[PDB]
């Protein structure tokens, strides 16, 4: 997260991390046993970490649960980034408490101008590398689809929307992928891609979770 | 030199941090970077040894 602030400790209990040797992506806990992330965060073996604030200095109250099933959207395409969304089934249900709890699926798509909250442990610099141990937060508005498309001509599919600032300086960044964009208490986006981080006219592009609510429910039910 | 050894390291547009190595032409050494998980260029390797072997 570039240009953000440090989230209050455990103020985002739905925020999880994907781990394989190190923290490589984020995710969102959407039910006891299921996490939403980005398909480009796919690996065959993943440890999910929940309840974290500082990823290096563990309090001892965190939950570490291996992914039992890791399912990318079947129309995910690595070159176009279309349908960049993935479900993880945890090998056991997470224990729901003040620090680990779910984020609601969206009941309407995101409206242009709606304020959202984007979070993760990604790079905090546009032109350098500073990877924070403490979870970072960013308030940012949903952009019009026209601003989105104009920023990335030919690249914005129906599965995508833009959130951020055309003036640059505030964005998600590498190591944030897979994490949440929350608007009005609902998971609207998954952190996906952008051209650099926080560059002028290159806002973050996010997978539109609303488009996948039915796929999410079908996948959960079929794997229950 | 293999041409790709002289490509600028490219994390690509995706926003993961997949640990990879690239050949740094200024330092003549292989260095670790966060590859975002898509696109990028061939100056990218899984291990320091592959980067050292190729470059």
């Amino acid at each position: 997260i570039v240009g953000g602030y440090t989230c209050e400790e455990n103020s985002l209990p739905y925020q999880v991390s994907l781990n394989s040797g190190s923290h490589f992506c984020g995710g969102s806990l959407i039910s006891e046993q299921w996490v939403v992330s980005a398909a480009h965060c796919y690996k065959t073996r993943i440890q999910v970490r929940l309840g974290e604030h500082n990823i290096k200095v563990l309090e001892g109250n965190e939950q570490f649960i291996n992914a039992a099933k890791i399912i990318r959207h079947p129309k995910y395409n690595r070159d176009t980034l279309d349908n960049d969304i993935m479900l993880i089934k945890l090998s056991s249900p997470a224990v729901i408490n003040a620090r680990v709890s779910t984020i609601s699926l969206p009941t309407a798509p995101p409206a242009a101008g709606t304020e959202c909250l984007i979070s993760g442990w990604g790079n905090t610099l546009s032109f350098g590398a500073d990877y924070p141990d403490e979870l970072k937060c960013l308030d940012a508005p949903v952009l019009t689809q026209a601003e989105c498309k104009a920023s990335y001509p030919g690249k914005i599919t129906n599965s995508m929307f833009c959130v951020g600032f055309l003036e640059g300086g505030k964005d998600s960044c590498q190591r944030d992928a897979g994490g949440p964009v929350v608007c009005n208490g609902q998971l609207q986006g998954v952190v996906s891609w952008g051209h650099g981080c926080a560059w002028k006219n290159r806002p973050g592009v996010y997978t539109k979770v609303y488009n996948y609510v039915d796929w999410i429910k079908d996948t959960i039910a079929a794997n229950s | 030199m293999h041409s790709f050894c002289a490509f600028k390291a490219d994390d690509g547009p995706c926003r993961a941090c997949m640990k990879r190595f690239f050949f740094n032409i200024f330092t003549r050494q292989c260095e670790e970077f966060c590859y975002g998980g898509c696109e990028g260029n061939q100056n990218r390797f899984e291990s320091l040894e592959e980067c050292k072997k190729m470059c």
